[PDB]
RNA sequence: UGCCUGGCGGCCGUAGCGCGGUGGUCCCACCUGACCCCAUGCCGAACUCAGAAGUGAAACGCCGUAGCGCCGAUGGUAGUGUGGGGUCUCCCCAUGCGAGAGUAGGGAACUGCCAGGCAU
RNA sequence: GCUCAACGGAUAAAAGGUACUCCGGGGAUAACAGGCUGAUACCGCCCAAGAGUUCAUAUCGACGGCGGUGUUUGGCACCUCGAUGUCGGCUCAUCACAUCCUGGGGCUGAAGUAGGUCCCAAGGGUAUGGCUGUUCGCCAUUUAAAGUGGUACGCGAGCUG
RNA sequence: UCCUCCUAAAGAGUAACGGAGGAGCACGAAGGUUGGCUAAUCCUGGUCGGACAUCAGGAGGUUAGUGCAAUGGCAUAAGCC
RNA sequence: GGUUCUCCCCGAAAGCUAUUUAGGUAGCGCCUCGUGAAUUCAUCUCCGGGGGUAGAGCACUGUUUCGGCAAGGGGGUCAACCCGACUUACCAACCCGAUGCAAACUGCGAAUACCGGAGAAUGUUAUCACGGGAGACACACGGCGGGUGCUAACGUCCGUCGUGAAGAGGGAAACAACCCAGACCGCCAGCUAAGGUCCCAAAGUCAUGGUUAAGUGGGAAACGAUGUGGGAAGGCCCAGAC
């Protein structure tokens, strides 16, 4: 039930990605279902604050992108290597 | 279409397709501006050379 | 202490120790202890913190080993000239990668379990951290 | 020591990549097994060499249910 | 031409396995018999030759089945060509190429030619 | 027709010694010394199972870890073979601090005395003889103490040999 | 000296007193061709029969085989009659 | 060991193979001279390719940890050729589930490289063949991939590239190989790369906002610390927080 402000992220690669973990944005993917997948971007500190306590990973969460609510649920996480740090998020519509 | 391409350093260390790159653009001296046209290859070319060209 | 029971081939090559670890995440246990720098580790240092983290928790809930030396490593002897063959095969050791846990444990308190990982941690040469189990 | 010994390596592999105009009786692949089998004239010979039987483009298949990797000769 | 079956393919697991159901007028399999043509390091099991009473059990074919197998995006990550930087056993930045495993999901094949049967 | 097997096979047929040696050469290649690592050595530091009457840390610290010096035994072959004389003794020394005394302290499982260990400190001082070629050692006897190292294992255009 | 794998950096090559192995042959059938056949192991039952001979059936599908070291191959069999 | 006048053009190698051969030599690779030959050769775009390296994976060869249910071994109330009935909190094979590792593992698999075709531009034919002449076969370090070694060495042995060798100048104080760079000659002319601009010493005591109190900058680890700056989450607190 948590609500997530995303941002469409405009250039996908090894080097925006990277850009973007430089500054403090992981990435994230939203697939599911017969609509196309969407390419989000999330701030760190709020997505490791919510992915702390463990009903972020259990429950339908919500993510405001462009205005537009979307129900949606946490699948799959990569997480860093050697860091209490978050890489990329799987979501399922 | 006809572009500039101008050579800004020098091809002395480099290896033997930069050599080779910049001799078939034909670039010798470091601030040489020759004019090519504007193909597929020669946009390849300066994609390979593109440290030590500068296109206009 | 820890060593292959049988192997193909006697003596391996030495070769790099690039790129990051695959057992990142603390699967069996719920509190591991999880290597953040990049080194060897030996069957002596593997037993020493093993038992040490034994000492220290007093032998009370599941200890997990989770990488095993199966890499030999050999050494020349001293007043031996560089030539004449590799060396022959003293000692085992286990690649570490940046990433990986090495040992879990469950059965003892969050707190027990910090200073448990610290006194064993203190007996081993790559720098590590802890980390607790997530869903 | 024991173990200075290694033999003289036999020049294995690939000649003429698909898509070379090939010469009748020229031969294409070295090797051991039949990695590489026949197909639209091309000879076995003895020892697995695969010798082009007839002029034209070398073209390499992938047909047979096991996935056996043939080599054709067009024209 | 509507379907079913036999043959030779194209294709090579989305095409294979599993579980359940189904078909014998025709076709196919089992079947009946074999001194015989022919066969068995013994045996009509196989191989083969005479045939058509029965059956569709087996086998084969068709149909449903997500229990596997199989295929598999979008994103991300590893890696790496070129240029540059650092704390230089290893990495990082600009750029170009971008896996494998996994995920959503796909998924009980499709097709050509001939011949035969059924009203078609 | 030859394990011509030293396998592109010098002959059909061939082992050794030289400190009595000699010549041509090489620092392309060794011993002493220097250099570059520092595995080992020597001194540190980290974690603390114990021992210490109870007590991890007055004093040692098992199992393991990270260094420092260049300081033993080594590694490499950089310099020197149209030569840099290589152990020890005598005579001169000089430097460093990781101190042996003397100076100042903190702790003590320090009553005093005698101590133990740690920190600062290099101004001075730092043994005579027996045996061996000795450095080293063991021993006898003193001393406040009989330092640890470098300096081409200092020093032979200074000296024995 | 000759052969196989790694070293060997996805064509070939590529070193060391690097890491593991073998040969200096066999065969008048172990070659040619035609025709036929499909293994390792495990389970169950069975006379002497024992973990292991032979026989039936199953599950399994190359986990076997190549006169010989390893590698590449092999079911159309290059394997077995 | 030595080899005696001058200028102009091009300009290597320290590799392979073989050697009573390793410091020599021969053929080839690399150079030069001459002649001939075709878009011959190079770079780039697109196309046709084959691998089995990095990576990854655990179906196979192995190795390994844990959990699940077990044939078979080792403990036995009770008797013991018997039937060992029954077990203790035993071990342990195939299996299955989850977890790692591999140069001599591959049910997967890139980048570059390599080969072949088409195309445009450019390159003093740069490619190929032939003939005359050699030299060289002691290489070194740096970048990446690796094998001894101790992920030691200005170590040794290879692949590829560069530079020295055979190359001056400018920088790194000095410093063959590191960074920029290729010297035909003259000029008391200008622009600039690596690196720099207080003074020695050419050029900013230049502007904007921070951080450092250590001479850090200007040699360094395990580990320790209320040094200080920044972020985010917090748990007690104007009903009284430390
Ligand atoms: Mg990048
Ligand atoms: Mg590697
Ligand atoms: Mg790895
Ligand atoms: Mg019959
Ligand atoms: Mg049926
Ligand atoms: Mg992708
Ligand atoms: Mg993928
Ligand atoms: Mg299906
Ligand atoms: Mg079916
Ligand atoms: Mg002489
Ligand atoms: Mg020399
Ligand atoms: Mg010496
Ligand atoms: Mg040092
Ligand atoms: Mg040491
Ligand atoms: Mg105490
Ligand atoms: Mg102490
Ligand atoms: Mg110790
Ligand atoms: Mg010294
Ligand atoms: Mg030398
Ligand atoms: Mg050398
Ligand atoms: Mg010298
Ligand atoms: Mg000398
Ligand atoms: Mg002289
Ligand atoms: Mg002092
Ligand atoms: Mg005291
Ligand atoms: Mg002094
Ligand atoms: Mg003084
Ligand atoms: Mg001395
Ligand atoms: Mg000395
Ligand atoms: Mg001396
Ligand atoms: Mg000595
Ligand atoms: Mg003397
Ligand atoms: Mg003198
Ligand atoms: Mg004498
Ligand atoms: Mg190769
Ligand atoms: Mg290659
Ligand atoms: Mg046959
Ligand atoms: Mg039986
Ligand atoms: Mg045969
Ligand atoms: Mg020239
Ligand atoms: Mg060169
Ligand atoms: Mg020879
Ligand atoms: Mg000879
Ligand atoms: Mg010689
Ligand atoms: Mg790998
Ligand atoms: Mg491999
Ligand atoms: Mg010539
Ligand atoms: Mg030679
Ligand atoms: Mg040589
Ligand atoms: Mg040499
Ligand atoms: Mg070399
Ligand atoms: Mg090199
Ligand atoms: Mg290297
Ligand atoms: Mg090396
Ligand atoms: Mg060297
Ligand atoms: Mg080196
Ligand atoms: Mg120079
Ligand atoms: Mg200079
Ligand atoms: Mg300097
Ligand atoms: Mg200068
Ligand atoms: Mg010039
Ligand atoms: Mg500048
Ligand atoms: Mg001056
Ligand atoms: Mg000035
Ligand atoms: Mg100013
Ligand atoms: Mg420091
Ligand atoms: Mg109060």
């Amino acid at each position: 039930m948590f609500t997530i402000n995303a941002e469409v992220r405009k250039e996908q690669g090894k080097g925006a990605s990277r850009r973007l973990r430089a500054a403090n944005k992981f990435p994230a993917i939203i697939y599911g279902g017969k609509e196309a997948p969407l390419a989000i971007e999330l701030d760190h500190d709020k997505v490791m604050n919510m992915q702390a306590k463990a009903e972020f990973y259990s429950e339908v969460l919500t993510i405001v992108v462009d205005g537009k609510e979307i129900k949606v649920k946490a699948q799959d996480v990569q997480r860093h290597p050697y860091k209490p740090k978050l890489q990329h998020i799987d979501f399922v519509r | 279409k006809t572009i500039k391409i101008t050579q800004t350093r020098s091809a002395i260390g480099r290896l033997p397709k930069h050599k080779a790159t910049l001799l078939g653009l034909g670039l010798r001296r470091i601030g040489h501006t020759v004019e090519r046209e504007d193909t597929p290859a020669i946009r390849g070319m300066i994609n390979a050379v593109s440290f030590m060209v500068k296109v206009e | 202490m820890l060593q292959p029971k049988r192997t193909k081939f006697r003596k391996m090559h030495k070769g790099r120790n690039r790129g990051l670890a695959q057992g990142t995440d603390v699967s069996f246990g719920s509190f591991g202890l999880k290597a953040v720098g990049r080194g060897r580790l030996t069957a002596r240092q593997i037993e020493a913190a093993r038992r040490a983290m034994t000492r220290a928790v007093k032998r009370q809930g599941k200890i997990w080993i989770r990488v095993f030396p199966d890499k030999p490593i050999t050494e020349k002897p001293l007043a031996v000239r560089m030539g004449k063959g590799k060396g022959n095969v003293e000692y085992w050791v286990a690649l570490i990668q940046p990433g990986k846990v090495l040992y879990e444990m469950d059965g003892v308190p969050e707190e027990l379990a910090r200073e448990a990982f610290k006194l064993a941690a203190a007996k081993l040469p790559i720098k590590t951290t802890f980390v607790t189990k997530t869903v | 020591t024991r173990n200075g010994r290694d033999s003289e390596a036999k020049r294995l592999g690939v000649k003429r990549f698909g898509g070379e105009s090939v010469l009748a009786g020229s031969i294409i692949v070295r090797q051991r097994g039949t990695k590489f089998h026949a197909g639209a004239n091309v000879g076995c010979g003895r020892d697995h060499t695969l010798f082009a039987k007839a002029d034209g483009k070398v073209k390499f298949e992938v047909k047979g249910p096991k996935n056996r990797k043939f080599i054709s000769i067009e024209a």
